DNA sequence: CTGGAGAATCCCGGTGCCGAGGCCGCTCAATTGGTCGTAGACAGCTCTAGCACCGCTTAAACGCACGTACGCGCTGTCCCCCGCGTTTTAACCGCCAAGGGGATTACTCCCTAGTCTCCAGGCACGTGTCAGATATATACATCCTGT
DNA sequence: ACAGGATGTATATATCTGACACGTGCCTGGAGACTAGGGAGTAATCCCCTTGGCGGTTAAAACGCGGGGGACAGCGCGTACGTGCGTTTAAGCGGTGCTAGAGCTGTCTACGACCAATTGAGCGGCCTCGGCACCGGGATTCTCCAG
């Protein structure tokens, strides 16, 4: 009967443990992390959408996401992030 | 005994700048919110967390405006906030 | 039934604690009347939109999401309430 | 009627042909080879139209700024019965002349520059003109140019073009002149296309040309010498770094940053002429050394051939360049040598220009070098005294160079004129000279009537 | 049929690649969406998550408490210049103001 | 003849407020756009209309900042604008 | 020396004092301190850096070497500086 | 040339002549007017789209555009814009 | 088939209902668009167009011009309290500044 | 200057508790495989509009000097907050009731997208002509000076 | 206090020029009119969560008023402001030349969406010993004042 509600909480928990193994987190701090992930997803996806319309393409791809990330993120955050994403696509395409 | 004018004002700044509690009293603000809502539609009911979301947003706005207002009074070489300092801050912000 | 003026329920002590969190050492007496109007104008703008959303949904109850969407439009993102 | 001297037989025949155009009711082009007296042929025509047809009505002449004082002098000399007036100067001077001289109507010829016409267009359109003479008519070759539009709005009974380079780059740039003369004949360039082995058929009715090699057997022909030169070691360094586009160069620290290169061709051309044109290239911020200047440019190393020339009788010389800064470095070289020299350029004021030309041409004049910028100094001015011409640079238009050489080879030149052209050997200066020669082939210097 | 391997395992990530792809497909961002796009976006969301939680964990240990709470998150974002530029228009609930007085107001 | 200090200053304010023209010279501004860009990417070309969009946007930004600077000067009871008034305007606007 | 007669300023200096005074006069400023010319140049340069960096990101994405008017208009729009008149 | 460019210019001119029969308009002013129509269109369709998503709907209808107009316009413009939209939809439905 | 009538003519509007429908269908707003959505939106855009041009034409007339130019448009938007709220963050090119000099600044008397 | 007193949070050690991590079960979205058809990379071509240089003219900016509006440091002034204590009111907590209305699932049937076909609104094009520009002239504004 | 100087401003009239304005020819998005199959609406059900009931009783707000902080007006002093002069500078304009690279069309084939089918990560439910709120013990150590 009672429907399910999706969230990022189990991924946020698994990433904390990798960063600080002994630390825990309260349910209110979880609600704020779940809000943060959704805000940043919507910002990146909105810029990636427009850039494709400007250039008259119908497909979103890793290149349009890379440009969206460079437009939205501050300078140093953008650099490290770009490296993390290009690393992940390099590993994924070796194993698809 | 008596502390001097402005000494307890500094303890009050430090104490309220450590805590994260809501400062306005809850029940009185709930009556204010509902009174405003009758101008738009009659017999609205309300979720309890919808009033807490309004209070969190309202206290965050006032605290931030008082910071911009204080800068303006220091600029005019004073330490006391005046109504014209709120009006300058809102005007320069674009409100 | 109909509520009378509750804007006097935002007390002089409560406005002073908000000025203290904002770093304010000394406050003039006329700030309180000025602050109550500033608060009322902010609440009128947020509640008006929060109710437009509820009406579109054909519901009588204002939800926490209706408030979060109203604040998100005015450039005031709030984390914590299911956003 | 003509007083000071006698027209030569070809000038007589040219006058009779201009009169025959007038009586047939047609306009036409007079395009004798440079140095052949086209100005006197024109001054004599106006004398005829007054003394024999009784037309003292207003006539106009358009000229380059550097020739306004020559035209005026010749009017005063050969045919003193014409009442010539000249417009030039600041806003107050133009207003004063318009108010106090032009509008009174006490004159019969008006002489102006192309800029003075573009400024005073609303004054000159009031008058109804009897003749409109343009000189150096190649200036109006592009019909979309503002002078070309302005010039077609005038009320004129007759029109005339004087030019010794009637062909420039293409058949449309010649059609653009025919469309000023007879707009109702050459209705379109799409109609001139197709009309075109159709050699001289269209041209003979409206064009006349004679060459010095036919009509002045006494004038010595030109000698032309290419001198190929290598780069200096510094020029070889810069020419390679420019191609790589790693010039760097920043005077305000920043580890030399990068110099921008949106057009590399012009950077390569600069380098060939001198390395010092570039920033921070001259060694030593104090500067003032001069032996260093002669060495770091393969062209300047060769240019000490000026010392042989000066000792070899008065082989007085003209030096032409396309870049204003190059005349600067040549002027510092001549000052450091203690040579006697003159310089004309586009910056020069009007009064000064004619004084310089006069001082250089005097029978007892001691100036050895004249430096001329190729645009301003290359047209109209006459300098028969010098025996030698140096082209330091080479232009994309072959015809520009030809005119510059002819500043010396003209009536009154007693001696063979030598032309030296500098070319850096393994560089873009080869491609520029090849392109200019490809453009000569289609012209072919047709002798014509 | 071979045994399944979730796309996040193939890319070496903890956040979900499959869910991100659905959210993009059904969210009206474009007519089509490529297969490398959810992998790039999941990697960036996990990096930004680890960037916050690292500094939050340190603020919790500085307060000598074992659980991260909503104030610790505010102290982290506000004390870093780039996270404060990314989150400059955000209010966080149960978030205090960083401690601060203008020096004009302090006693002699 | 000599007009008093500030008499011509009001006369210029009225002229420039009536006109709608660009006040910075076009070549000196075009040379600055190009230098800033060279840092980000090298060897770029620019549409003639793109530099005019940058100049319109730049002059609109500076004129609007000079209004906020003059209200922050008058608040401190002065008529002369100073570097501190520019800095308070940019701080209250959050930039 | 004829060769060294001319001397070049930095490109920021091209925004002259006469050019800044007119902008402040359009803004209704009556009297201007002599330190504001240095301060105003610093402020414009920071504005141009933030708009140009983005206009070039758009150009690179489109694989073009020329900056267009649309690249500038989209960069201003994304920062809350909407401009009318240049298309879009 | 060899490529057309759509704009609102003819529609702006047809309305101009109903409001002021005597006046004309410059090309610079008509380019600003085309930019105004494009900006306002993108604002109203962005709120409509979001409204549908929040309420979990697949269609944008006139009821979502009416609410978007009420969220975007200041009060005196909103009441008139809603009156003009509802008059048009009633008239259109009578002919359909 | 019957002879064509534009949907704008049926709605009683000058702006294009057909173009607006295509723009919405191809802009990726929703996976479906209704039939009345393009008519309601075209009515609102024409109303807002008329509100600006009425004020701009008055400004041109007071300035003795028969032609609306970018300055007249600025004057109209900035002197209306609702249009200046709708358009508070847009820059209009070749649009001047409304004239205003603060009182303290003026000569003494 | 500064010892002293005495109100401020500040550690310390005990006491209880419902928050957070664990697991269970089992639910329903991710996985793989195959297939289809069309987005977009490639190459080629054409030709518009980017850049540079010099020439020309003269608005514009440069620096100089002059002199007085107004920047800003001290002082005196005497009002209006601060802080204390008191009394006072209304907040919080907990407990328990009725019933509005969020929510679910189910049913049915109006709505819009799809396709193809069709012909008229809208595109760019080229040209005459009239709002606009600006030239000269003057008449009326406003400001300054000195008496 | 206010007379003529002087300056800028306003506007009267004239002629003038170049952006607008019409209509032309042309061609490709809008409109007809059916079928498709899902979304949408409306019924009805259930039982989460909301609205005031009372009493209780702490804490918070309120009142009043002693007293010294800061707000604010005024004066005088003094140095960068503005003003206009003459001067030198290079914006602006036009013109030449050239070919970088925006743009178009054309072709061909990697890619993604789709279907059906499959089985495991992730959902909610029910759980509990340990993080840390709270109370009441003493520790310096903030600040202030009368020696
Ligand atoms: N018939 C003549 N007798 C003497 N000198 C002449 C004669 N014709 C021309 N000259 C001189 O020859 C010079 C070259 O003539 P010019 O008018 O410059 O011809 P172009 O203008 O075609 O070069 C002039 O300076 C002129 O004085
Ligand atoms: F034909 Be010339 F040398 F004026
Ligand atoms: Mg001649």
């Amino acid at each position: 009967r009672k429907t399910r509600k999706e969230s990022y909480a189990i991924y946020v928990y698994k990433v904390l443990k990798q960063v600080h193994p002994d630390t825990g987190i309260s349910s209110k701090a979880m609600s704020i992390m779940n809000s943060f992930v959704n805000d940043v997803f919507e910002r990146i996806a909105g810029e990636a959408s427009r850039l494709a319309h400007y250039n008259k393409r119908s497909t979103i791809t890793s290149r349009e996401i890379q440009t969206a990330v460079r437009l939205l993120l501050p300078g140093e955050l953008a650099k490290h992030a770009v490296s993390e994403g290009t690393k992940a696509v390099t590993k994924y395409t070796s194993a698809k | 005994h008596r502390y001097r004018p402005g000494t307890v004002a500094l303890r009050e700044i430090r104490r309220y700048q450590k805590s994260t509690e809501l400062l306005i009293r809850k029940l009185p603000f709930q009556r204010l919110v509902r009174e405003i809502a009758q101008d738009f539609k009659t017999d609205l009911r309300f979720q309890s967390s919808a009033v807490m979301a309004l209070q969190e947003a309202s206290e965050a706005y006032l605290v931030a405006l008082f910071e911009d207002t204080n800068l303006a009074a220091i600029h005019a070489k004073r330490v006391t906030i005046m109504p014209k300092d709120i009006q300058l801050a809102r005007r320069i912000r674009g409100e | 039934k109909v509520l009378r003026d509750n804007i006097q329920g935002i007390t002089k002590p409560a406005i002073r604690r908000l000025a203290r969190r904002g770093g304010v050492k000394r406050i003039s007496g006329l700030i309180y009347e000025e602050t109550r109007g500033v608060l009322k104008v902010f609440l009128e703008n947020v509640i008006r939109d929060a109710v437009t959303y509820t009406e579109h949904a054909k519901r009588k109850t204002v939800t926490a999401m209706d408030v979060v969407y109203a604040l998100k439009r005015q450039g005031r993102t709030l984390y914590g309430f299911g956003g | 009627y003509v007083k000071w001297g006698k027209l030569r037989d070809y000038q007589v025949r040219g006058l009779n042909w201009l009169i025959s155009l007038y009586e047939n009711g047609i306009n036409g082009i007079l395009a004798d080879e440079m140095g052949l007296g086209k100005t006197l042929q024109t001054i004599s025509l106006l004398g005829y139209m007054k003394h024999y047809r009784n037309i003292p009505g207003p006539h106009m002449v358009l000229v380059p700024k550097s020739t306004l004082h020559n035209w005026m002098s010749e009017f005063k000399r050969w045919v003193p019965t014409l009442r010539s007036v000249c417009l030039i100067g600041d806003k107050e001077q133009r207003a004063a002349f318009v108010r106090d001289v032009l509008l009174p109507g006490e004159w019969d010829v008006c002489v102006t520059s192309y800029e003075m016409l573009i400024k005073e267009k609303s004054v000159f359109k009031k008058f109804n003109w009897r003749y409109l003479v343009i000189d150096e008519a190649h200036r109006i070759k592009n019909e979309k140019s503002k002078l070309s539009e302005i010039v077609r709005e005038f009320k004129t009974t007759n029109r005339l073009l004087l030019t010794g380079t009637p062909l420039q780059n293409n058949l449309h740039e010649l059609w653009s002149l025919l469309n000023f003369l007879l707009p109702d004949v050459f209705n379109s360039a799409d109609d001139f296309d197709s009309w075109f082995e159709r050699l001289h058929m269209v041209l003979r009715p409206f064009l006349l040309r004679r060459i010095k090699a036919d009509v002045e057997k006494s004038l010595p022909p030109k000698k032309e010498v290419k001198i190929y030169v290598g780069l200096s070691k510094m020029q070889r360094e810069w020419y390679t770094r420019i191609l790589m586009k790693d010039i760097d160069i920043l005077n305000s620290a920043g580890k030399m940053d990068k110099m921008r290169l949106l057009n590399i061709l012009m950077q390569l051309r600069k380098c060939c002429n001198h390395p010092y044109l570039f920033d921070g290239a001259e060694p030593g911020p104090p500067y003032t050394t001069d032996m260093h200047l002669v060495t770091n440019s393969g062209k300047m190393v060769v240019l000490d051939k000026l010392l042989p020339k000066l000792k070899e009788q008065g082989s007085r010389v003209l030096i032409f360049s396309q870049m204003t800064r190059v005349l600067d470095i040549l002027e510092d070289y001549c000052m450091w040598r203690n040579y006697e020299y003159c310089r004309l350029d586009g910056q020069t004021p009007h009064d000064e220009r004619q004084d310089s030309i006069n001082a250089y041409n005097e029978p007892n004049s001691t100036k050895f070098v004249f430096m001329l910028s190729t645009r301003a100094g290359g047209l109209g001015i006459n300098l028969a005294t010098a025996d030698v011409v140096i082209l330091y640079d080479s232009d994309w238009n072959p015809q520009v160079d030809l005119q510059a050489m002819d500043r010396a080879h003209r009536i009154g030149q007693t001696k063979t004129v030598r032309v030296f052209r500098f070319i850096t050997d393994n560089t873009v200066e080869e491609r520029i000279v090849e392109r200019a020669e490809m453009k000569l082939r289609l012209d072919s210097i047709v002798i014509q009537q | 049929r071979a045994k399944a391997k979730t796309r996040s395992s193939r890319a070496g990530l903890q956040f979900p690649v499959g869910r991100v792809h659905r959210l993009l497909r059904k969210g009206n961002y474009a007519e089509r969406v490529g297969a490398g796009a959810p992998v790039y976006l999941a990697a960036v969301l996990e990096y930004l998550t680890a960037e916050i939680l690292e500094l939050a964990g340190n603020a919790a240990r500085d307060n000598k408490k074992t659980r991260i709470i909503p104030r610790h998150l505010q102290l982290a974002v506000r004390n870093d210049e780039e996270l404060n530029k990314l989150l400059g228009r955000v209010t966080i609930a149960q978030g205090g103001v960083l401690p601060n007085i203008q020096s004009v107001l302090l006693p002699k």
